[PDB]
Order: C-alpha cells, then structure tokens, then sequence
C-alpha cells in the first residue's frame, strides 16, 4: 500500500485521488494520502478553494518511484516531485503515519470501480500522450489542448491523443468514398487497430484515459476524443465481438461513475443518441443502453 | 459560407464556380404490380452542373443501368452525383477547375466533401437560394437527350444560348431562373408562352427561342404573370387586388 506524502498544505484546496475527493483548509496539518492500491495507475488532482480555475493533477504509478507533493508559492500550485533517496522517503512517511497526518485511500473491499475505469490504462502509454520525459508522472489540467485542437498552440504542453477525423484522406480510401464514410470498419480495423494502436487494449487504454481527463479536469479536448473513439466503434458494421462486449463494460462503468450534475457538460447528445439508437452497434451495448436510459433519460 | 444573409453578386464574379443540382439524378415512376403491391421503375436522369457566369452546363446523363442490383437508391444517387462531379473536376485543366461548388440540396454536402478530399482548396457550399433547376427536364432538348440515352453520357450546353452577347451574367441568370420557375409552376402554360408565336423559332444550336430584346421583356412579363396567377390559384388569393411590393416579394420570396 503506497503513500504520496505532502510537505504541507499552505493553500485551501479540494484534493482528488482517483474517484475520491476531500477538502483541505489553508495551513491544515495535512501530510498526504496512504494505503494507495498497488497495481493500478492513479491520479492526484487539485482545485484551489480561492480560484476554481486552478484544476490540474498528476497521473502516477507508485511502482515507478517515490512521489510526493510540495506547494510551489512562485508557480502557485501543488507540484509532484520524485524523491530519489529511498531511506529519507521511508523515514518521512513513517513520521507522518505515526502522527496520523495522512488520509487513507478509502477503497471498499467489494468495489472494483477504479480497476473498471483503468483496466487498459498504463503509465508507459500515458507518457506517450503527455510527454515530459524527465518525470515518471504526467501533469494534466483543464486548459491543455490536444494535437487535433492545435491543428484546428504550445506543442510541449499538449495532449497527443490519436487524431480521428471522419472526413480525412486517412478515413476514406479513394474509390470507397460512400462505403468508408457510411461504414467506418476500414478506418477502425485497418487504419486505427492494425495500423496505429496495434491492438484493442491500446485503443481502450486511450479511450479510458480521455474519459478520465474529461471527468477529473473538465478537459474539453479529452471529452471530444472519448466521444470520437466511441463513435468510431459504433459507426463500424464489422467489430470483433470481444471488443463490443468489452466496450459495453467500459462505457457502463464510465456512465456509472459520472457525477449526475456534470452530465450536461460531459455527454454529447448527438453522439450518444446516434450510438445507442441509429448506429450499426445500436443493439450491441446492452449494459450501457440500460444505465443511460435509467440515469440520463433527458439526454436521450 | 452558405448564402444565408446572401450576396447574389458573388455568382457573377471571376472566381470559377459551379452549381450542382441532384434533383433529377434518381427518377422513378411508381406503379402497381400484378399482386397489387407497389413497385418503382427507374427512368434516365441527369446531374445539372452549371457555371452561372458563363452558362456552361455539364449535363451528365444517369442511365438506368447505374441502378441495376443496387440498394438504397436515393442514398446512392447522392454519392453517384458526388462521384461524377469529382470526375468532372479532375477531367478539367487546373485553370478551369472551380474554386467553389454550390449544392442546391444540403444532403449533397457530405457526399461531395468526401469525394473532393483531394481538393482541399475547393469550397463545398450550400445555398439559401430556392433554385428551380429541377425544371431542367422541362427544357425539351435536355429532356430529349436524357430519355434517348442508351448509356452513360455527358452532354455540354450553353443554357444562356447567345444571351451573354447582349446582357450581363446577372441578367442571364435572372432570366434563366424566371423561365425555370415558370416551367416548374405551370409547364404547359410556360411552354405556350415560349412557343405559341409561329414566327419565333429555336435555333438548331439553342435551347430557347430567338426573341428580340423587346420580345424578351414581353416574355419575362408573361412568365411573372404566370407565376403570380398560379400563386393566386394555389392559395385562393385575389391577385388583381395585390400591390407591386406584394407582387415583387411573392416572385423572389419564391
Ligand atoms: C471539354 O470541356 C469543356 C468544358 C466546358 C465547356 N462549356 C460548355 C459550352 O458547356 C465545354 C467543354
């Protein structure tokens, strides 16, 4: 059970750890988060109490290194840092744990929510979408643009999601214009799966990452990518049965976790109505259709 | 853009453009079968591809053989239209390729955009203009070449005949749209106006009669009267009681 200690909490802040969150007051004796489950990637996220525009965080894996948070009063944010001295890190964590200055990752035994949201998400693949190669953890925030958004500005601070464009030479074989436009199977199976992602696991990994960045940061480009990757599958007549069954599971848990009060900002009416009621896969997403009709019937 | 707020003058500038109308591509007669079901029989169609500045009409004749053994024909027709317009563009020298293609129906936008991905600098635009190009098949010589075709064929026309020798493109297009609107509204009455005077003929190489400038004014007047008469018949409106502002609005409003 790994630990992300904090030097201190000098500014009032809402701290998220995966799907959980808590409020820390200005100069509260808060020295971080313990009992973080090994075996999954995690996200620690922040929204300042005095300025809700400051919404940002770090994807990390405690298997990769010893990570801590320290507030930087110059840049005005909680920074993740790697501690290379193992024995200093263990000694600091031990003191904070003894003084009970840490909150415990509040995982219910029965509850597979986080595994279900991150099944296909790998820290090595996140570092390819978010490249700051000197760090083992990845910073994301609410404002970060995607490579596709930057084609339609700073190339270093960008989310390198795979560009999906239904009206692109990549999506449409010369001579198969109608076929490829009405049935996205070529674009999904040959261009995206065989060509770029190599396998459905990598495709689901980016889809899941895009959803999580949309939900935790309100990252608009991430929300566009999540919907484009759903629509590319739902708009294909030919999809392996294992991929349809897994997508139904993936979306079910995403729609389950989505806080109701954010459904107006995080769900695209056109895409969901098309995917569930008009697409080739309209009858293939049984679990997703049922939770969507029961939780968000207004949208549909 | 589109043509929402509208500048009509853009049609007559020196940027090559084409209107594409797909309303006559897929044409059927609906009939009863022996068992008393309903079936369709396709008849020959055409793509109406017009340069409004020059009058150049690229009439691609769509032979019924295109449809043989195909499904979802109303959908396919859009894509076949887009396939043929893209083939026409690719066939033209670079200096004759259009800068814009204006589709008369919004359903043609995606098909044409997808067929023209190789031409990112050619704008594909809709129009808020309600253009009467469906009535192309009311021009006898165009209907005749379409119905006689035994195979896919392209035929070239100047839909303005020799009018540009005497009038501007703006005025030629206005005359064409008035004539096509009248043929669309009351084909029989429109043809009687055009063809009833024994002394006025259609040149072998023309589509419309050889009217003097003064005769075109009379014909134009008679066509505007036909359109207003049919609007009164349709809506049960006493037209004899309307004003010129009222009358002017009803024709262009159309
Ligand atoms: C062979 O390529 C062309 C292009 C345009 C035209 N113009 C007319 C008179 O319709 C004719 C031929």
């Amino acid at each position: 059970m790994n630990t992300v200690p904090f030097t201190s909490a000098p500014i009032e802040v809402t701290i998220g750890i995966d799907q959980y969150s808590f409020n820390v007051k200005e100069n509260q004796p808060f020295h971080g988060i313990k009992d973080i489950p090994i075996g999954h990637v995690h996200v620690i996220h922040f929204q300042h109490a005095d300025n809700s525009s400051m919404r940002y965080g770090y994807w990390f894996d405690c298997r990769m290194g010893n990570f801590y948070i320290q507030y930087d009063p110059k840049d005005g944010l909680y920074k993740m840092m790697e501690e290379r001295d193992g024995a200093k890190f263990e000694n600091i964590v031990h003191n904070f744990k003894e003084r009970q200055m840490m909150v415990s990752y509040p995982k219910i035994d029965e509850d597979d929510t986080w595994y279900n949201l991150t099944e296909f998400v790998q820290m090595d693949k996140i570092r390819k979408i978010v490249r700051k190669d000197e760090n083992q953890f990845s910073y994301v925030d609410s404002s970060m643009t995607t490579v596709q958004e930057n084609e339609l500005s700073d190339p270093a601070h960008s989310l390198n999601y795979t560009v999906i464009n239904f009206k692109s030479r990549e999506a449409i074989r010369p001579g198969h214009e109608m076929e490829d436009f009405l049935d996205k199977s070529y674009y999904l199976n040959t261009v995206m799966l065989q060509g770029i992602f190599k396998n459905s696991s990598n495709y689901f990994g980016e889809l899941q990452f895009a959803f999580l960045n949309a939900m935790f940061f309100g990252n608009y480009g991430s929300s566009l990518q999540w919907h484009a990757m759903i629509e590319l599958i739902c708009s294909s007549a030919t999809v392996p049965k294992h991929m349809l069954d897994k997508l139904d599971e993936i979306l079910y848990y995403q729609i389950k976790t989505l806080p109701e009060q954010y459904s107006d900002i995080l769900l695209n009416e056109r895409v969901w109505n098309i995917c569930l009621y008009s697409s080739f896969q309209k009858n293939s997403l049984h679990n997703t259709e049922k939770i969507m009709e029961n939780k968000y019937p207004e949208l549909l | 853009g589109a043509m929402n707020s509208s500048n009509y003058a853009e049609l007559f500038n020196n940027d090559i453009k084409l209107f594409v109308d797909d309303t006559n591509v897929y044409r059927v007669t609906v009939h009863k079968t022996f068992e008393g079901n309903v079936a369709t029989k396709a008849i020959n169609g055409c793509i109406f591809t017009l340069n409004p500045k020059t009058g150049h009409l690229f009439l691609k004749i769509i032979h019924t053989s295109v449809w043989a053994g195909q499904k979802r024909l109303s959908q396919l027709a859009k894509w076949k239209t887009a396939e043929e317009v893209s083939a026409l563009v690719r066939s033209l020298p670079k200096e004759e390729q259009p800068k814009q293609i204006i589709v008369t129906r919004k359903a043609m936008l995606d098909p044409l955009e997808v067929h023209m991905l190789d031409f990112p600098n050619i704008a594909i635009r809709p129009t808020e203009l309600r253009l009467p190009f469906s009535a192309a098949m009311s021009i006898d010589k165009l209907s005749d070449v379409v119905m006689k075709a035994t195979e896919p064929q392209m035929v070239l026309f100047n839909i303005y005949d020799d009018w540009l020798d005497r009038i501007s493109s703006y005025t030629a297009f206005s005359r064409l749209t008035l004539l096509l609107r009248a043929l669309k509204t009351n084909e029989e009455s429109a043809k009687m106006i055009l063809l009833s005077d024994p002394t006025i003929t259609i040149k072998s190489y023309h589509l419309w009669p050889s009217f003097t400038d003064e005769q075109w004014i009379t014909i134009e007047s008679q066509m505007r009267d036909l359109i207003l008469t049919e609007y009164g018949r349709k809506y049960n409106v006493n037209i004899s009681a309307l004003t010129q502002t009222e009358i002017k609005d009803i024709i262009l409003g159309q």
